[PDB]
């Protein structure tokens, strides 16, 4: 009896210490986890911080407009900034029936949406004679003609007949005393903010009255019957996708 | 004890001789004709497939891992330590250690492209300088019709031609580099004395949108 | 013996059940430790993805600038967003300066400091006769005087003596046609670009050669004039902070 | 006990299958550095480190009769009239040449010899069991070697039939440079450094001797100049 029973023993003394040397590795696992939990979460800290240094700053925007928006009566250029008009242009052409087409008014929209954050832009008008320019929300009617109001989701500045005006409320005639060449578009969805400016130097023009959008709105360009295009500046791109000399680089153009 | 010596004396002492021998034969004649006489037996082909991952996303390459060329607008891509995120550059699938290789570049008709190789751990996050300090050791052409090679300062090449293929050599243990014009095999330039550190890498870049990309010609 | 045995068998058979229960606690803290670091790398990699589409926009920074890090002799706006320098304005007065303040340089340095992302801010520095603006390093020198140079973190545009030069190598002046009304200071820091713009038109006019700061960037006026106003052009502000009639807000100053 | 044998048998086949390998990527690499050719320092830069130094003195033993070996025993003067004395297998009856008491069976060495304002000189390297009697054409086949000026300005490879060696300026140094195993025989311009002619892929069986030869009667001494 003696004999087979202690070879139990030993056999059971065998796999004790495997499952004592079966511990360690799991706690040195779980300790080297929990470096790892604390890394990650110093990094995850860090991006928090960076994304906190983040968008409480007015962000220059790049506008580059939508060809599948715009009116048949409009004519983009390659480099997709800039926008005129040709009558009878696209009279039977191949254009598809894209229910997001401008085809009442003679506009064209913005390819960016903005959901939140303080958003601008310039355009220079100086070449036309009736521009409208502003913001609008991304679900305006577009088969139809409307009325390009706040009531109806848009926050525009106007000339017409040779005369600044508002939303296209008659009764506020802007008296600006010197005619306009860069407009600038603010846009500040947090507080509801749409304000003009004349870029040349950088003064107020008409704030419109505060509506809470709830929209991703979108920047709104109309150009009348003026074939002069409308050129909206291009941000301050600097010496990208160009091969810098050591005595610098001087008067870039393209 | 003299197995390890002997791998370190002799091969030093024949690296030694050979860099000798560089300066007393080249002492002789220009005789630069047959450049398929020695570019193939001397130096073994590289078949080189790029490896669109590590691209640029302004930079589109065809299925076939041959042209890279920049394209219209950036895209938005998933991106890693493997991605530049800067500079125009792509990279081949394949890393070099050891042996002798090569490997030709039909830049065809061009006005900007820069080629090279590059280190295994080279800074692909934001924008590093391309000199032999940091680990890219290439060349090209730059401002339409200058030829330049990207030392510190970078360093304007006098051409009597217009190099319409350009032929890169690497020589790991010598540790030499070279560009020959592989049009007509001449010789365009050299890094000589070079130390190298880890793998090496193709590398390509291109600041400009041309209707010809930068073919690579298989091995 | 026989009974020694049967005993060492109870003793040491009673030891499975600890073990047991020891891997049993080890397998679920593993469990649970693996899908709470699955859920922490699901909205880490959220974040990426959200700042790598918030970090290609170029921001119109509003810089203030800090009067403690000004010479003594020049004079800076209540509003802290435009400078001069008045005639000595400290004569028979007592300005103990600090150990980060410039002393033989009348420069000024705007406080808020870059680390990445693409930034610019515009300058009117209209009628004066002497005015450098750029970009410095946080770790640029104090104690006496040196050289406004890309070496010793100083890429600056200058007018001096009537002519428009870049970063203060003599050999370098550029060809402009005219005066500078209003200068756009325009910075990439992943890209070593400081570029000068001409903001009458939006217009290149100089880029600095590349060189990485690895370090913050700051920036960093000088003025030789007497009395000549140069005017940070503030971000555009909105209307915020003031109400707005249903009328509609008009030609607000 | 064969493994001590086996070493020996294992290391000369590795040793016969090194130098062929190593020799005919050595000659790729002398087709390849072709391309990229200066020589501004080339000369004092490796003509004395890998060439090895060697100084060669003239033999009176082997000279023609008409040739007076100098009492410096470096120096060789044409004279007027062939004095007597024995005719050895070694001396030459016929052809105007001398030779060095040693000959270098392996290696690379180089010698310098100045021809100075000369009109008719041929220096190069011979073999060891050359024709000494009699006229016999010094062509390679033959077991010569040999760069030489004629007739006032003309300079000539003493191959079958003589090739004409075309050269901007006018040697007065000459650096002849042997090389046994690579079966390269050099002539250098030691003055400036260029090139006049190399003998490539020569099959050496033999020993290799000095050997200078001079027709004219001329009042310069063609000296050997040791390291
Ligand atoms: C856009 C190109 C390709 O990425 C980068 C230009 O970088 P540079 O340093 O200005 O060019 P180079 O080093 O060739 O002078």
């Amino acid at each position: 009896w003696i004999n087979k029973l202690q070879k139990e023993k030993k056999i059971l003394s065998g796999e004790k210490e495997f499952e004592r040397e079966t511990r360690e590795i799991a706690l040195k696992e779980l300790e080297k986890e929990r470096v790892q939990k604390e890394e990650e979460l110093q990094v995850k800290e860090k991006l928090q911080e960076e994304l906190r240094w983040r968008r409480t700053f007015l962000h220059a925007v790049d506008v580059v407009l939508d060809p599948d928006t715009a009116h048949p009566d409009l004519f983009l250029s390659e480099d997709r900034r800039s926008v005129r008009r040709c009558p009878f242009r696209h009279l039977g052409e191949s254009v598809p029936d894209n229910p997001e087409r401008f085809d009442s008014q003679p506009c064209v929209l913005g390819r960016e949406s903005f959901a939140s954050g303080k958003h601008y832009w310039e355009v220079e008008v100086e070449n036309v004679i009736e521009w409208t320019v502003g913001v609008c929300r991304d679900s305006v009617e577009r088969k139809g003609e409307v009325l390009l109001i706040p009531q109806n989701g848009f926050w525009t500045l106007e000339m017409h007949k040779g005369q600044y005006r508002a939303v296209s409320s008659p009764d506020r005639i802007l008296p600006l005393k010197e005619s306009l060449c860069r407009v600038g578009v603010f846009l500040d969805y947090e507080a509801g903010d749409v304000s003009f400016y004349n870029m040349r130097d950088r003064s107020h023009i008409y704030t419109c009255p505060r509506s809470a959008f709830s929209v991703p709105v979108r920047p709104f360009f109309r150009l009348g019957c003026e074939d002069s295009p409308i050129f909206i500046c291009p941000a301050l791109t600097g010496a990208n996708g160009v091969t810098v000399p050591e005595e610098g680089l001087t008067l870039h153009r393209v | 004890w003299s197995t390890m010596k002997q791998e370190q004396s002799t091969r030093v002492k024949l690296l030694e001789e050979l860099r000798w021998r560089s300066i007393q034969y080249a002492s002789r004649g220009e005789r630069h004709s047959a450049y398929n006489e020695w570019k193939k037996a001397l130096f073994k082909p590289a078949d080189v497939i790029l490896d669109p991952k590590t691209a640029n996303p302004i930079l589109l390459v065809s299925e076939d891992q041959r042209s890279v060329q920049r394209a219209k607008e950036p895209q938005d891509l998933p991106d890693n330590p493997e991605r530049f995120n800067w500079h125009y550059c792509v990279l081949g699938c394949e890393s070099f250690i050891s042996g002798r290789h090569y490997w030709e570049v039909e830049v065809g008709d061009r006005k900007e492209w820069h080629i090279g190789v590059c280190s295994k751990n080279v800074q692909r996050k934001g924008w590093v300088k391309m000199t032999p300090e940091n680990g890219f050791w290439t060349m090209g052409l730059t401002d339409g019709n200058k030829y330049r090679t990207l030392t510190e300062p970078r360093t304007n090449l006098k051409l009597p031609k217009t190099p319409k293929k350009v032929g890169v050599f690497l020589d790991y243990e010598t540790g030499d580099i070279s560009f020959y014009n592989a049009v007509d095999g001449s010789h365009i330039h050299t890094f000589l004395d070079v130390s190298f550190s880890e793998a090496l890498y193709p590398v390509f870049r291109i600041l400009t949108l041309e209707p010809t990309a930068l073919t690579i010609c298989p091995a």
